[PDB]
């Protein structure tokens, strides 16, 4: 717990270099400001220097539960070879929890001006509909209608 | 009364535009003043910070 607590703080220095990951971290932090989703995934340095075994115990004690978990596999197997193993091992799982707050959307701007670098990674985005909304099929096309390009395609 | 009309054959009409003006300009002036405050609201609410090492 204490060793890794240094490993984490080593990486938040590293991800300063991961400029792409900087942006999406900023981006999610704006549109979903005030909500949980604006949080990063690795978290602030501070909480990593205050974290406890018990908060993890509680966190573990609430989210890792059968009604909200999935097992899946593929390859040269059979679905019934597997079904016994879940009935063997995970049958001892605690099979018994808040639901979602609708995370709103914001139209806001953020800008970490820094002239000392070569270039500027930039991002822009809008509200997305979500998973079950069927028009996501259409949008994945339009992203591909516009497509992509990076400094290598001889076309 | 007669002589004022001499050097003002427009009195009956000056006030007419005298009145049309107000209920327009009195009505526009807030709206434009809002469209001003509308666009500028980005900067009427803009925050900063300073995060070097």
């Amino acid at each position: 717990i204490e060793k890794e607590r240094d490993v984490i703080l080593q990486e938040l220095q590293e991800n300063d270099t991961s400029m792409r990951d900087v942006v999406f971290n900023y981006l999610h932090a704006t549109a979903f400001q005030g909500t949980p989703l604006a949080q990063s995934v690795e978290g602030p340095s501070e909480n990593v220097r205050k974290l406890s075994r018990a908060d993890l115990t509680e966190y573990l004690s609430r989210h890792y539960k059968a009604p909200r978990m999935v097992l899946a596999a593929a390859g040269g197997l059979e679905h019934r070879q597997l079904l016994d193993l879940a009935q063997k091992h995970f049958s001892g799982l605690s099979g018994t929890v808040p639901t979602l707050s609708p995370c709103r959307f914001t139209g806001s701007q953020i800008c970490h001006r820094e002239d000392g670098l070569p270039l500027a990674h930039v991002a822009i985005a809008v509200e997305g509909p979500g998973w079950a909304h069927p028009d996501n099929v259409a949008l994945q096309v339009a992203n591909a209608i516009i497509g992509h390009y990076d400094c290598t395609y001889g076309g | 009364t007669f002589l004022r009309w001499a050097a003002e054959p427009e009195h009956d009409h000056r006030k007419r535009m005298g009145l049309k003006m107000l209920l327009m300009m009195g009505l526009l002036l807030p709206l434009v003043y809002a469209m001003k405050r509308h666009k500028w609201s980005v900067l009427k609410s803009r925050k900063l910070a300073y995060r070097p090492p």
